DNA sequence: ACTATCCCCTTAAGGGGATAG
DNA sequence: ACTATCCCCTTAAGGGGATAG
């Protein structure tokens, strides 16, 4: 049974799984002519026939969680006919990342467009703690996370094809929730485009609540709209199995070249490189392709989305085996001897060497390093004097401590 | 209309128009004096494509282009 | 706006915009990662110019393009 | 004193002749922003500074007659300070070909926009016969010709910057007027885009009156508008001294490539080639660059204008030295051995060989030859049964006779 | 100050011609 | 039927680097 692909209650097309198990997709003629017309994914450009390339399979596969174990948790819950992307998506296809809503062909079953259940502080504590040992969502990423709808002053669960407004993350790293909450506050303090996140406390459980940037209420405030988007694995039609550059995923050059075609190209390119430096300063090593996204706009235009899923690997050193010399950036920089990626061995000359080959304005690479050189100090303070009274000072200190260590490498030159 | 910012967004668009009009790479290529391979390259690898090529194909599609601000 | 049908009409237009905005081939080329010679070639010999080149220069001019019918 | 360049009462810019005698031109900022904005000539693209290249000189020089002897006739009449383009244009700069109106900087002298003097059958006979042994016009071309304004049922002479509606040609070839009047009627009969011309009879003189296609009355019928245009010498910034291809002018390839950038590219290219065949059939050998023009449209767009200045060299054979084997097309075709141009040696295989290199649809070259193959016969008849009662049957017969001779070469294959 | 050239060098467009899927 | 490749071959884009007007 074909899966009708909707995008904000607009028929875009259908997903078909043939007998031979070949996934195919076909744009709806009405969509090809729509005002809102745009490809589901840049890897699937609007055209007339049945699209049969692997990009079709990879695109939809990238909407589901990475872990083959987690998928089992899904086949278990909503009794799926297989761990196959198509079968799974036929169960939780409603609130998937980005803005697609996959609903079986045989299933108009008009679902409530705007419906939710105001959870109690207990039910919340139940749902949060739940993900460890109507709710048809789908959050893709590296770790275990769900998604809720925030309205008024209550955390409510969507009912039907109703959208969510927050991506909620649970503690895995011993305090991944606190690690990310910090990295995000710091990111904002430094002018990087990131989502405002908060920490929700339900009884004993402690969870992270990130505001979604792929969700927006219409002017009337009567409808919550999903904004189309896709990560860099999708954009390039690649399988999440290659999200890291070392495995075969896209790197700086690939991404940077692609960003040249952005509606906000010059700004996005600047912002992308700037972030390569930030990831270095806070020892973030999760900067893989599925962690960068572009918004898809009417006609096929796209621009970089805010950065997300940021965590520092600093809190995981010393006491254990892990050492600063064992931290490597997911995307390499240009070095004299091939390429570099070891945080503790990385120096400004590396970002400048990268900029040289990519031909990214040298002067802008200098200004990026310069801005950080003189802003980190003040940044840490404001962030710190923001951390809630009950924030693990070992997280603050581990991050703050190592940032200054690397920062010094900057101020020493800028 | 929709603003375009890259060779690829361009080719996707132009290829859509050719398909929506029922034309093949052959009939268009004959009309404008270029090889069918050229049209094929343009549709799949527009980055290193010549501008005359681009305009000849634009003419064969009974289309034209215009500049504008990116807002 | 005005419909364009050739590489030359294009370059003339784009070059006008650069001049009206007071920019030089150098400042634009640095911003988009290409050589100043490339911009110069584009302005005088647009026929055999690459599309990425064309779009990089289009971005440096804070412009965009759009398709349309030639009536 | 600078020459202010106007185009339908709109300041486009100024022509300057420096001390060193260097001609320069500068677009008026107001024009660069105008709705009607477009270059004066494709060889002079809109830009900010002073244009100093030779295209400036060549462009304006191409508005004046070719013959250095005729220019003297101008320096004589309107007492010019020189045969120099600038000085001459400062005298008869008003109604020049195309649509430019050159008026001295120091000379607002608002001239009547719509004014004319209804000539008598005698005054007409005076003006016609005049060109052999307010009236500030300028007709460029190969032969001696003037220009009049036709209104109601009287031939009137413009007064001021008032435009003309007809290009009047006088007998030189013994009956050039009749030769062209025929070639044009025939051209139309075969579907070629040409101007409707008529023969005006004033006393003893016999003149040709071609309707101008670069003139159009506004909707209100209150203003006669000049449509911007330029010939192929101008378009390429070349001096009229190279109007013929053998001298250095543009040929088929040059023109055909340029026509690819037309708003009506595919149709113009077809029409241009078609005409290369027509010129062959009627033994026309004046097809030089200054005989083809493009209309300049807002923004820099252009499209081919109707064909004009068509004359058959057939009436000039036998009785004199001239022979069919001595007729050569101004623009050569591709041959096995280099290039061919001898009318009497030209065959369909030549146009097809040319089309092959230019990559002009072979099928369209076949259809062109085919259409002529079966249309000439009927064409000659309708034209013939149109020739006024007093039309030199030696012209008709000489042309008609040789057309069939070449035509046979076609019907024999198509 | 700004733009057009120029040498060196690698990569490849696009026309010819033509075929595998 | 239609599109993607493929070999051969000449021409040149565009990056490096850098200078004449």
């Amino acid at each position: 049974p074909k899966l009708v692909t909707w995008m904000n209650n607009q028929r875009v097309g259908e997903l078909t799984k043939l007998a031979n198990g070949a996934h195919t997709f076909k744009y709806a003629p009405e969509w090809l002519a729509s005002r809102y017309a745009r490809p589901l994914s840049l890897s699937l450009p609007l055209q007339r026939g049945n699209i049969t390339s692997d990009a079709v399979f990879n695109f939809f596969d990238n909407l589901l969680p990475d872990s083959p174990i987690v998928r089992d948790r899904i086949v278990k819950r909503y009794h799926a006919k297989s761990r196959q992307p198509f079968d799974l998506l036929s169960e939780i296809g409603r609130d998937s990342v980005g803005a697609v809503t996959l609903i079986p062909e045989d299933e108009t079953v008009t679902h409530p467009i705007m419906a939710w259940e105001k959870l109690t502080e207990a039910r919340l504590e139940e749902v949060l703690t739940a993900y460890k040992a109507d709710f048809r969502i789908s959050v893709a990423g590296a770790q275990e996370k769900t998604a809720l709808l925030r309205i008024g002053n209550d955390w409510c669960i969507p009912k039907g094809i109703t959208p969510t407004t927050h991506i909620i993350k649970l503690p895995i790293l011993s305090q991944s929730v606190d690690n990310e909450y910090y990295c995000l506050l710091l990111a904002k303090e430094l002018g990087l485009n990131v989502p405002d996140a908060e920490i929700i406390k339900a009884g004993n459980v402690r969870a992270l609540a990130v505001e979604r940037f792929d969700r927006r209420w219409n002017a009337e405030r009567t409808v919550l709209l999903r904004l189309p988007q896709e990560d860099m694995c999708q954009t390039f039609g690649l399988p999440s199995s290659v999200k890291y550059e070392s495995d075969g995923g896209p790197g700086i050059a690939r991404i940077m070249a692609f960003l040249m075609g952005s509606s906000e190209a010059l700004k996005d390119r600047y912002d992308f490189m700037k972030f390569q430096v930030f990831q270095w300063l806070i020892g973030a090593t999760q900067g893989h392709a599925k962690n960068f996204s572009v918004f898809i706009q009417a006609g096929g235009s796209y621009r970089l989305t805010p950065f997300y899923d940021i965590i520092s690997a600093f809190p995981v050193l010393g006491g254990t085996g892990i050492h600063i010399s064992d931290l490597k950036l997911a995307m390499g920089l240009n070095a004299s001897k091939g390429k570099k990626t070891a945080i503790d061995k990385i120096y400004p000359r590396h970002f400048l060497a990268t900029a040289k080959v990519l031909r990214f304005p040298e002067v802008q690479m200098h200004e990026i390093l310069s801005d950080f050189a003189r802003m980190i100090p003040a940044a840490l303070d404001n962030v710190k004097t923001s951390l809630p009274t009950d924030f693990p000072e070992n997280v603050v200190t581990a991050v703050e401590s190592n940032v200054l260590r690397l920062h010094g490498r900057l101020s020493r030159e800028y | 209309f929709q603003k375009i910012y890259s060779p690829t967004q361009l080719a996707n668009a132009m290829k859509l128009v050719r398909q929506q009009n029922g034309w093949t790479q052959s009939e268009l290529a004959k009309k404008i004096g270029i090889k069918q391979a050229t049209i094929s390259n343009f549709e799949n690898n527009p980055d290193n494509t010549t501008l005359t090529t681009f305009f000849k194909i634009l003419q064969s599609l009974e289309l034209s282009m215009t500049l504008c601000d990116a807002k």
